[PDB]
């Protein structure tokens, strides 16, 4: 029957409703969405915790301290709206600053039950999908009716509830036989996931804690295994931690886990979960305004790690290797690669690993390798696990999870020829083929890279060939786009000035230039001119005819790489097309690496 | 030999070191008659209470209360150079350099100690360490002075390589 | 003692970390005593 505290608190939620105007909004923006475009929405909005605290301290507590009487009110309200305001009921989620409230699977205990928490961790096992009978609807033949039944658990409400076990029919009430209509029954989503302590948080040397959370409907495959996800929920208990019946086991406890209703995954570093940024038009403004100086390929190469010194034309490929070509598919079903390679061989003292991090700080999507780090089975994916299901599935390695970003390689001189090889076809076909017992699979792993690598002898040797001071295959080096060789010789008058430099650090902004590569690349896609066509043409023919004595052999791979910086410098300018300064830049940048 | 042959691994694995001892055992009477006495005063037990239990009055420090003023130090503290220390370093890494570059182009060989901006950043955070000690929020040249006292001491003893002699 | 005292970091705007740690390397001869000073490093660190 009707409750007095439960009509006064929707009454509550009404009016805070109607104080804040973009919640309305919202909803009737996702109603008119659905209406227009039928893709379905699912019913759901965000509320933030701060403006309820601004609004009534009451209510704040006790949605933070006693959700399973202030939520179902609010949702209720909500629904209300909804229902009034148009031509399945709605939910809700949380967000803003839950103060003491925000913890992590080591620091949740037993007296959090019951309210809503937020913590942070490491996805690491998830569920299969599966569907969950709620109505079921059936066919007399005798009679020509249609019949139906419902169903509950008691995990589908927050406040507890007297169960009612119903059965499945099979008989109508006078004896007669029913058919299942399965298309005109009813069906929901269901999933089940792990989270646990993240491994740059837990403390060493220590087994770690986890926390189970239970996702329904529209949010059932929102994270996949490894990811930093950020979970809001209620922490909850269910049944009887062996109270019922005599049972003189007394190990056991309560079971408990988190109804989840809010799901975020966060970026980190050398991770698979990608960054991107909101978009606002003042900074589409600014960013199409600096489109169109003139030099503003010299601003963006120079913004890079402005702590090192020289090194320009290092900057200018780092920028290109980040913003990149384009990748072609032809109806026949063949693949043109469209990604930029850098390889550096230099000094021990040429600031090569504060770039490579640079780079890895940098990138939305980067995974950080070694050379002797990660080998065998750790780059490819080449590991097979299985379910308890039976079934035997693959996880993903540091190259496939790093698809359609950069892997940065360090010490790249000290791997061996078994990676070498499963590297080839990464670097050329862009994609990983597995053949063992009982798997036959290819992956996607549409990756670039980016290398450091030491001379033979310590240090560089002008007196000798360039054969004798990398000692690489051939075949991998034409895989490599662009080989750069840095030496440190003592000048009075450089040595001074990077003395000064380096003294001034001791005692554009990168968000912008995230904004602006984000744009770039998600925006513009240029094409060929014929005038880039002659450039191109002339200067591959005259590389591959010359008679200098280079640091790299010439291929095909050569005129494709002047292709691909064409097109990524294209993709710079803003501009749908290729001209001429963008060919000469390309083939002027190849010339000097090479020469 | 040259010190990059009496080691056994890349001799560019010294290059990440700030400061090197190559520390030698010269035979001598007196030192050896001095070290002998020190150590038999040691295993008797005079040692334990002499200069121990006297220095402790002022002019020695307990291992906790050093750990303890460590830990201190390390939270409260953290310096930063002076324009006429930046000036001095400067122009000491540059004179080092010049002099390590006139002694390789007057043979055919390369020194097996090589000199590098990480020894310029090696000598900034050795006088940093020396201020903060003191507690000062600034380091003056009188910083300076020991820390390239220190380094002369400890690195360039590199002099010992072939090149470096001249 | 200047390497338990330790230098100054730097975090920079565009990411890069100055370190401010000191390391050093202990060349000799045998029983030159550079064992014993490691023992009452590790002895005489707050973490060691
Ligand atoms: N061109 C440069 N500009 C500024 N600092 C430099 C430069 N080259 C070297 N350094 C300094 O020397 C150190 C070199 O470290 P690292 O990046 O490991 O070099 P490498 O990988 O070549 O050994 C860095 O800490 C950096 O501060
Ligand atoms: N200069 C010295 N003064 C006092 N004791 C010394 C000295 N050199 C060596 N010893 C003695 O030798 C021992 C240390 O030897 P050890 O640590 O093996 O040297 P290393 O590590 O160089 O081989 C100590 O117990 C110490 O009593
Ligand atoms: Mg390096
Ligand atoms: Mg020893």
């Amino acid at each position: 029957a009707p409750d007095a505290v439960f009509g006064d608190r929707v009454r509550r939620f009404q009016e805070f409703l109607d104080t804040f105007t973009s919640y309305r909004d919202s909803v009737r923006s996702i109603q008119v969405y659905n209406s227009n475009n039928a893709n379905i929405l699912p019913h759901r909005i965000i509320i933030s915790l701060d403006d309820l605290r601004e609004f009534d301290r009451s209510f704040w507590s006790g949605i933070l301290v006693e959700p399973a009487y202030f939520i179902p009110p609010a949702e209720k309200a909500l629904t209300d709206l909804a229902d009034s305001m148009d031509d399945h009921p709605w939910k809700l989620s949380f967000k803003g600053s839950f103060g003491a409230h925000a913890l992590s699977p080591r620091t949740l205990t037993a007296q959090h039950l019951n309210k809503l928490v937020s913590v942070e961790g490491i996805v690491t096992k998830t569920s299969l999908v599966r569907p969950k009978l709620i109505r079921s609807v059936h066919y007399a033949a005798k009679t020509g009716r249609f019949h139906y039944r419902d169903y509950t658990d008691a995990t589908t409400t927050l406040t507890t509830r007297i169960p009612t076990p119903a059965i499945y029919p099979t008989e109508d009430t006078e004896g007669n036989k029913l058919t299942t209509e399965y298309g005109y029954s009813t069906f929901i989503d269901h999933q089940r996931i792990t989270v646990q302590e993240m491994p740059e948080m837990a403390p060493a040397g220590q087994l770690p804690r986890s926390i189970d959370v239970i996702l329904d409907d529209d949010l059932v495959d929102k994270t996949k295994p490894g990811d930093r996800v950020n979970v809001v929920g209620v922490f909850k208990s269910l049944g009887a931690g062996g109270m019922n019946q005599s049972n003189s086991n007394t190990l056991i406890g309560f079971k408990t886990l988190i109804l989840g209703n809010t799901v975020y995954p966060l970026h980190a570093r050398s991770t698979g979960v990608a960054a991107r940024q909101m978009l606002t038009d003042f900074d589409i403004r600014n960013i199409n305004k600096l489109s169109k100086k003139k030099d503003i390929f010299d601003i963006l190469s120079q913004s890079l790690a402005p702590s090192i010194y020289g090194h320009d034309h290092i900057k200018k490929a780092i920028l290109l290797m980040l913003m990149g070509g384009v990748e072609k598919n032809l109806e026949n079903g063949s693949h043109l690669r469209g990604d930029i390679n850098i390889l550096m061989v230099g000094d021990p003292s040429t600031a090569k690993s504060q770039l490579l991090r640079f780079v890895l700080n940098t990138a939305s999507l980067a995974i950080a390798t070694t050379g002797r780090g990660s080998s065998g089975v750790g780059l490819t994916a080449a590991v097979t696990t299985d379910r308890e299901t039976g079934e035997r599935r693959l996880e993903a390695g540091a190259m496939v999870l790093a698809d359609r970003g950069v892997v940065c390689i360090d010490e790249f001189d000290k791997m061996t020829d078994v990676d070498r090889v499963a590297i080839h076809e990464v670097m050329e076909q862009q994609t990983v083929t597995i053949a063992k017992a009982g798997i036959h699979t290819t992956l996607n792993a549409r990756c670039s890279v980016i290398a450091a690598a030491n001379p033979v002898f310590g240090q560089y040797d002008v007196n000798r060939d360039p054969h004798q001071n990398i000692a690489l295959p051939d075949s991998l080096l034409s895989r490599f786009d662009l080989l750069f060789v840095v030496t440190d010789d003592i000048n009075e008058i450089r040595d001074r000035s990077i003395s000064e430099h380096v003294l001034r650090t001791h005692r554009v902004t990168i968000p912008f230039l995230r904004k602006y590569v984000q744009y770039a690349k998600e925006r513009v896609i240029p094409q060929l001119t014929q005038e880039a066509i002659n450039v191109i043409v002339k200067n591959y023919t005259d590389l591959r005819n010359d008679d200098n004595t280079k640091k790299s052999p010439i291929t095909a791979r050569t005129l494709e790489t002047l292709i691909r910086l064409a097109t990524a410098h294209a993709k710079v300018r803003l501009s749908k097309t290729v001209n001429k300064v963008d060919a000469k830049v390309a083939a002027n940048l190849l010339r000097f690496a090479l020469l | 030999k040259s010190p990059g042959d009496n080691i056994d691994f890349q001799t560019t694995i010294l290059s990440r070191f700030d400061m090197i001892f190559i520390v030698k055992d010269d035979h001598n009477e007196e030192r050896d008659i001095s070290i002998a006495n020190h150590v038999i005063n040691i295993h008797t037990g005079n040692a334990n209470a002499m200069q121990n239990q006297q220095e402790e009055n002022g002019s020695e420090i307990s291992i906790e209360k050093m750990k303890r003023y460590i830990t201190y130090c390390r939270l409260k503290c953290a310096p930063r150079l002076s324009p006429q220390a930046a000036e001095k370093l400067s122009s000491n890494f540059v004179t080092i350099r010049k002099q390590l570059l006139i002694n390789e182009l007057e043979s055919t060989e390369r020194s097996s100690i090589p000199i590098t901006i990480r020894q310029l950043e090696a000598i900034i955070r050795i006088t940093e360490s020396l201020a903060k000690l003191e507690l000062s929020p600034i380091a003056q040249e009188r910083h300076v002075d020991e820390a390239i006292r220190l380094f002369q001491a400890s690195t360039m003893d590199a002099a010992s390589q072939d090149p470096i002699g001249g | 003692v200047c390497l338990l005292m330790g230098g100054s970091k730097k975090i920079l705007p565009d990411g890069m970390r100055l370190r401010g740690d000191i390391n050093v390397l202990l060349l000799g001869d045998p029983g030159t005593a550079k064992s014993q000073l490691l023992k009452f490093v590790e002895k005489v660190s707050p973490i060691a």
